[PDB]
């Protein structure tokens, strides 16, 4: 894959959404896709209560 | 280096902090300040939780190794599960009818919270009653015979070496030092509690387990009976008292004054620096320091992904072998009181409280209220400051440390506030 | 980047993938030694 | 357990002692392996051994 993940939150009826951040390299290019809430389970964390 | 901005030389600040928890929420959503990991990183416009994956670097050519000076801080009650001190069982009489009784032992349960040794003992009696208000009274064991009763004065201070009973009719009503007085047949187990080193009783040989002291072995410790001083107008001297208000009997050994003036009330206090130094009690125990704390157990400190493996350490993943940096002792300290209110505020106490709970037999000279002792000592979480020597360093530390708070047992401490650490690292020699 | 997208009634999530070189080289001096050295350019520890 | 500092795998000699894993919660190794896979072999097919 050889990619940063990231995961921005799109409030509810939301339409706008900016994301700001700042590469001091050059990289490959860009991919993205859209998940909702509810069926994307918060890693990093050894459980998920909710 | 920093992977980015410019590169400091040496003489360098890694902090280590434990206000950086909320923030990496994702990997300390599970541990409370025991063992939570922290970015070292602190830019100050990356938002909470980056930097995962970034290093930072030191060089290859030498090594580093710098101070660490943590600022600890807890709250440990006096008594908790976790230290074992809220448990001490106890043999204690069950049941006697038609002279058909039965002693077992039964471990005991303190609730968590309240601290000072005087409220502790009258909680480990308390609990001695509860027991009894459960299954004794029920089953045939009157209120006179109860086995075990923690007590703090001495039996014997009116005691004269003629009559052979204690002239003032009562016992002096002065504390001296925490003991544990026993009736026929029944004991306590302290293998599994610290309360003993609170009482002030340690072995001399603490290497060896089970801490068990039965009334067999407090031979040579019997408690002076009282005098009858209602009955005293020229002649009766023998005439130990028997009964007395609402008449519960003092378990004498037999009608007779010669060799038996005594009762059935083993004492501990009485068996050390009054019975036979030789085979008596005073050979495998020894008359200590209450000190509330239970004991000076130390504590230990490692950080697993920056400090390198202690001489002998191992490299692994879990919280019961992690490689200790260097040893504190828990925050825990004694605070020496004086209240000469004492015996006199018990008088008190009675009436500035609705029921007496503890006082529950406020006629008997046994079975009463321990005498309050002079300079209470209560427990005070104070943050130390300690000062840890030099440790050398990785290769390359981490993004995301794993700050570490091991107990004696190895084991998480569910009761640190505050835990961080500050390292100024320093070149040390070339390879 | 700003993304304008069509309105959900329900909580969502923009997973973006800014592709990178994330390779790593392992090397082995001695038994049983195993020294391996990562490197993702460009993020190499996160933005800050 | 992937891409999670909390359980972070472990490799290393026992003379080395420095584990030659190191995982960063922003990777995703999951994915990663999926597009792997359908790239070189059908994915249509099906393999218990590895459901």
């Amino acid at each position: 894959l050889s990619a940063a993940n990231m995961l921005y939150p799109i409030p509810p009826n939301a339409t706008q959404l900016p994301i700001p951040s700042r590469n001091w390299a050059a990289f490959r290019g860009w991919s993205l896709t859209r998940l909702k809430q509810r069926e994307t389970p918060a890693l990093g964390s050894p459980f998920d209560p909710y | 280096r920093y992977s980015m901005l410019p590169p400091l030389y040496d003489t360098t600040k890694i902090y280590l902090i434990d206000n950086k928890s909320s923030d990496i929420q994702t990997l300390n959503y599970q541990n409370d300040h025991s063992d939570y990991l922290t970015t070292i990183v602190q830019n100050s416009d990356f938002t909470p939780l980056e930097a995962s994956n970034h290093s930072i670097e030191l060089d290859e050519r030498s090594r580093w190794g710098g101070n660490l000076k943590t600022i600890l801080y807890t709250n440990l009650p006096n008594i908790t599960q976790h230290m074992f001190s809220n448990s001490f069982r106890v043999k204690m009489m069950a049941s006697k009818k038609d002279g058909v009784p039965q002693y077992e032992w039964f471990p005991l349960r303190l609730p968590e919270g309240n601290f000072s040794e005087t409220m502790v003992i009258d909680l480990m009696n308390n609990a001695i009653v509860e027991l009894y208000l459960a299954l004794g009274r029920q089953e045939g064991v009157k209120e006179e015979d109860i086995g075990v009763k923690i007590d703090t004065r001495n039996f014997s201070l009116g005691y004269d070496p003629q009559t052979q009973l204690v002239t003032p009719g009562v016992y002096t009503n002065e504390a001296m030092h925490a003991d544990i007085v026993l009736l026929p047949g029944c004991a306590i187990d302290f293998t599994h509690s610290r309360l003993n080193n609170l009482l002030g009783i340690r072995k001399r040989f603490p290497y060896q387990e089970g801490f068990v002291i039965s009334y067999e072995d407090l031979k040579g410790g019997n408690i002076p009976a009282l005098m009858d001083v209602e009955e005293f107008n020229k002649s009766k001297t023998v005439r130990a008292l028997r009964e007395d208000p609402k008449g519960r009997s003092y378990h004498v050994g037999e009608d007779p004054e010669a060799r038996e003036n005594e009762t059935a009330y083993r004492s501990w206090y009485l068996a050390y620096n009054y019975g036979d130094p030789e085979k008596g009690v005073r050979a495998t125990t020894l008359l200590t320091t209450g000190d509330v704390t239970c004991g000076v157990e130390q504590i230990y400190w490692s950080l697993p992904d920056m400090a390198l493996d202690p001489v002998t350490f191992k490299a692994s993943l879990k919280t019961s072998n992690y490689p200790v940096v260097g040893t504190e002792l828990l925050p825990l300290v004694p605070r020496s009181f004086y209240n000469a209110q004492a015996v006199y505020s018990q008088w008190i106490q009675e009436k500035t409280n609705q029921t007496h709970v503890f006082n529950r037999f406020p006629e008997n000279q046994i079975l009463v209220r321990p005498p309050a002792p002079t300079i209470t000592s209560i427990s005070e979480n104070k943050p130390s400051l300690t000062d840890h020597g030099i440790v050398p360093l990785r290769n390359r530390l981490g993004g995301v440390q794993r700050v570490t708070l091991t107990d004696a047992r190895r084991r998480s401490c569910p009761y640190v506030y505050k835990s961080l650490g500050i390292v100024t690292p320093q070149v040390l020699s070339s390879r | 980047m700003t993304f304008e997208m069509d309105p959900i009634n329900e909580p969502t999530l923009l997973y973006v993938l800014f592709e990178v070189f994330d390779v790593a080289r392992v090397h082995q001096p001695h038994r049983g030694v195993i020294e391996v050295v990562y490197l993702r350019t460009p993020f190499s520890a996160g933005n800050a | 357990y992937y891409n999670s500092g909390g359980n972070l795998g472990v490799l290393a000699g026992q003379s080395s002692q420095l584990n030659a894993v190191v995982d960063l919660q922003d990777r995703n190794t999951e994915l990663s392996y999926q597009m792997l896979l359908a790239n070189t072999t059908d994915r249509s097919r099906y393999f218990s051994m590895w459901n």
